């Protein structure tokens, strides 16, 4: 008769249809991936339709349903997560405007090509020609072609949609009862109706900035080391007191510092930890590695893999007869059945993104235990926090040594170490001031605060002081670099990264401090460690269903994030950078610049 | 009593069990005397596409009483607004339809399960155990017993 009743018999109404649905769908789905034709595309699009269809007419049928008179913190929470009326609370025409711009964005930034301009009978497409430029090309005068190239043919195309696109985000956000479209973002961190539990959203921005704060020394000398190494290969283009240009960080964007290693090698004499030709030796196969991934996470404490995972995933190429994407992804079909695409080969790299892959594929049939509106993370950054664990710890020469890839009498060297630490340190903080840079911007830009004249402006005179990245030719109104991301140019967050990263450092630290290991945080092996695996489980159970909060402080024992495990992990490393650069200016100046 | 159910569900026919199925489609008495049976049937009842043949109801007013039935489909009237024989806001069909894929993990593959409830009463036994028989011997002192 009352309110709760009723949310409750139309809850188990949708977990009961809905769970069916998107069971079909994401069959279709992987149907589609797994093998492209005429029919699966057309199977797979009826399927998203039909879903599409069901979740509006059942969140139109929730709406009717007051979230005030609910006292049970499951129910409003799944209702709070299925009246989620996005795109219909806007006008039809200004809906249809929005889809339009966002296709018009999607096709400019995939279907984008630059030519040469002494040969037009040939282009560059991006994914082969601009991040081959980038990664593995050494020239200056060429990447900085490319750059400007890649900032001018396709900046210059998005500038009046990105300005629409803005504007129609915040006239969303301000419809749906938020302050702007990064309000809206931030929402997805905002938890209520707990006492001590609860997280507003300007304390998150706030929480970011201390992190940020905290973690500037390590990325300054960090910086500061790149600058000193690269000032070798480009003795008259960086300055020892200016910022790096943009064009000479091995990425495209300057996200990632990962291709500066063969340049920022501490110690050259001495290779990386490779176990290929040790894993070619010994006949080894991607059903071998899945069956160590597996053997490694039950020695953990986590349940064994599904008969299904064995008996309908394709781990292996079909051959060219049968097209399929070469992505790992994680499907989670719903009704009990967990598979992964991955075009596993014999490779290291591949040993620990099958880790990944079986991680997130734990994490789901964690969660299942819970309805379908509660079978997700906690928030947008525990599943690949989890994954990235285990991949670290997959990744330690004592578990190398253990499985049997690693010779046993292999010594520890700290210069491997320094140069190990160097690697995770490029690949990993190297895009957290450019991921805090870019949302504080768009945060900036949805809220109001930039005017429309001075989007760039702005946004390189962020990068040049917040990061330490400066132009090399001046940029005006009409040049949208900031628009020349994925990320950005396809309505994706960003913030998610940052909060991932801050959150596998601390679940890397929890479950080494309840292995009862001493030493270093990155020589730390949590396989044989029971205690661990309960613990990490106690929260991975939760699901969706408890704060993001709740789950933090059962697993690491805080309810906020925080930095000091990302400075304990990078301990040793900070020390040795500290110690290269007592005669290397330490930081940057913005009046620098190379006009 | 054979009927199919979900995997996940099958230790909620029990004595002492509660849940959906053991509340609105089959529920056991705390004192039922007997043996529960179930094995697995994901070979004959799924198929490619889906198997909706099995239903089971999902929404009742009240509990089931020990080894009743319940095969009414009136609509359940789940708030004030009285349901004229039609679905809509608080009106939802009691009987829902299973989802049997062969692709399904343990817990949602359908298990066949049968119940066998034993009975005593003032009637004479009819059914009982097979009695065994062993074979015969001559000329030796040896204790017997045939009928009583
Ligand atoms: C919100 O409703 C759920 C039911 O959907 C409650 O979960 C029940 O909790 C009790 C006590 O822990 C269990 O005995 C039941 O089996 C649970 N029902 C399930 C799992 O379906 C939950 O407790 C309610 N929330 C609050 C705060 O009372
Ligand atoms: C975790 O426990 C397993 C099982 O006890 C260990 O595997 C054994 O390691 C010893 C030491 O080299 C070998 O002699 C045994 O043959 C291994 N067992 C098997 C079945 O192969 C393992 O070393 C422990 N540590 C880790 C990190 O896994
Ligand atoms: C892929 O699809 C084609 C077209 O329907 C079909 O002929 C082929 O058998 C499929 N391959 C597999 C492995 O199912
Ligand atoms: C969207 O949902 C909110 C509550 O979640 C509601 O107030 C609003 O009226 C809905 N929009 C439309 C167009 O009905
Ligand atoms: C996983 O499988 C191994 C061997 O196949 C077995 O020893 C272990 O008990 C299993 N763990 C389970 C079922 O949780
Ligand atoms: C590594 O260890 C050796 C021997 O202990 C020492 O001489 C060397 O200075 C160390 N290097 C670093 C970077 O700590």
């Amino acid at each position: 008769s009352t309110i709760e009743e009723q949310a409750k018999t139309f809850l188990d109404k949708f977990n009961h249809e809905a769970e069916d649905l998107f069971y079909q769908s994401s069959l279709a789905s992987w149907n589609y991936n797994t093998n492209i034709t005429e029919e699966n595309v057309q199977n797979m699009n009826n399927a998203g339709d039909k879903w599409s269809a069901f979740l509006k007419e059942q969140s139109t049928l929730a709406q009717m349903y007051p979230l005030q008179e609910i006292q049970n913190l499951t129910v409003k929470l799944q209702l709070q997560a299925l009246q989620q009326n996005g795109s219909s609370v806007l006008s039809e025409d200004k809906s249809k405007r929005l889809n339009t711009i966002l296709n018009t964005m999607s096709t400019i930034y995939s279907t984008g090509k630059v030519c040469n301009p002494d040969n037009p009978q040939e282009c560059l497409l991006l994914e082969p020609g601009l991040n081959e430029i980038m990664a593995n090309s050494l020239d200056y005068n060429e990447r900085l072609w490319a750059w400007e190239s890649w900032r001018s043919e396709v900046g210059k195309q998005l500038r009046p949609l990105y300005e629409e696109y803005v504007v129609l985000k915040n006239e969303m956000a301000r419809a749906n009862h938020y302050e702007d479209y990064g309000d809206y973002w931030r929402g997805d961190y905002e938890v209520n109706g707990v006492d001590g539990y609860d997280y507003s959203r300007g304390q998150l921005i706030e929480d970011v900035e201390h992190t940020f704060e905290e973690i500037k020394p390590l990325y300054e000398h960090l910086h500061a080391y790149v600058r000193a190494k690269l000032m070798n290969a480009y003795p008259s283009y960086i300055s020892p007191i200016g910022c790096l240009p943009a064009h000479l960080l091995g990425d495209m964007w300057g996200r990632f510092w990962t291709n500066l290693y063969s340049l920022t090698v501490p110690f050259g004499q001495k290779p990386n930890i490779d176990v290929t030709d040790a894993m070619v030796d010994q006949a080894w196969d991607a059903q071998r590695i899945f069956k160590e991934a597996e053997k490694f996470f039950v020695s953990v404490g986590l349940p064994n893999m599904t008969q299904g995972f064995w008996e309908n995933s394709m781990l292996t190429d079909p051959g060219n007869v049968q097209k399929a994407v070469c992505h790992p992804t994680a499907w989670d079909l719903g009704k009990g059945d967990f598979r992964i695409l991955m075009c596993t080969k014999v490779t290291m790299d591949d040993f620990l993104t099958a880790h990944h892959e079986m991680g997130h594929i734990q994490y789901d049939m964690a969660y299942a235990a819970q309805p379908f509106l509660l079978r997700n993370g906690a928030n947008e950054g525990f599943h690949e926090a989890v994954g990235e664990i285990m991949s670290l710890s997959a990744a330690t020469p004592k578990h190398l040594k253990s499985i049997g890839l690693l010779s046993p009498d292999f010594q520890e060297d700290n210069e491997t170490e320094i140069n190990f630490l160097l690697k995770q340190a490029l690949t990993i903080v190297g895009t957290l001031p450019f991921t805090y840079m870019l949302e504080k911007w768009r945060w900036m830009v949805f809220k109001g605060e930039i005017p429309k004249d001075q989007w760039m402006k702005k946004w390189w005179e962020m990068k040049r002081e917040i990061v330490g990245v400066v132009e090399p030719v001046p940029h005006d109104e009409t040049y949208c670099d900031p628009a020349s991301l994925f990320h950005v140019s396809n309505d994706y967050s960003f913030i998610r990264y940052y909060t991932r990263t801050l959150y596998q450092f601390q679940f890397q630290e929890a479950l080494c401090q309840a292995a009862k290991h001493e030493g270093p945080l990155h020589k730390c092996d949590i396989s044989n460690s029971t205690e661990a695996g309960q613990k990490l489980f106690n929260m991975l159970r939760l699901g969706k269903s408890e704060p993001w909060t709740l789950a933090l402080e059962n697993v690491v024992g805080a309810k906020n994030m925080n930095v000091r495990p990302l400075l304990n992990y990078f301990e040793p490393l900070f020390t040795w950078l500290k110690d290269q650069n007592k005669n290397s200016f330490v930081g940057w100046s913005t009046d620098w610049s190379p006009y | 009593d054979s009927f199919v159910i979900r995997g996940d569900e099958v230790r909620q026919i029990a004595p002492g069990q509660t849940g959906k199925i053991a509340d609105y489609n089959y529920k056991l008495p705390d004192d039922f005397t007997g043996c529960v049976i179930a094995w697995n049937s994901n070979n004959l009842d799924s198929k490619v596409g889906g198997n909706y043949n099995y239903l089971y109801r999902l929404f009742r007013k009240s509990n089931l009483k020990p080894f009743e039935r319940d095969i009414s489909t009136e609509i359940y009237q789940a708030g004030s607004t009285p349901c004229n024989g039609v679905e809509g806001f608080n009106c939802y069909f009691p009987l829902q339809s299973y989802g049997f894929q062969p692709t399904n993990g343990v817990g949602y593959q359908p298990y066949r399960v049968v119940v066998l409830s034993f009975e005593l009463l003032h009637a004479p036994a009819t059914v009982c155990g097979p009695k065994k028989s062993t074979n015969l011997v001559k000329n030796k002192c040896v204790n017997f017993n045939f009928n009583g």
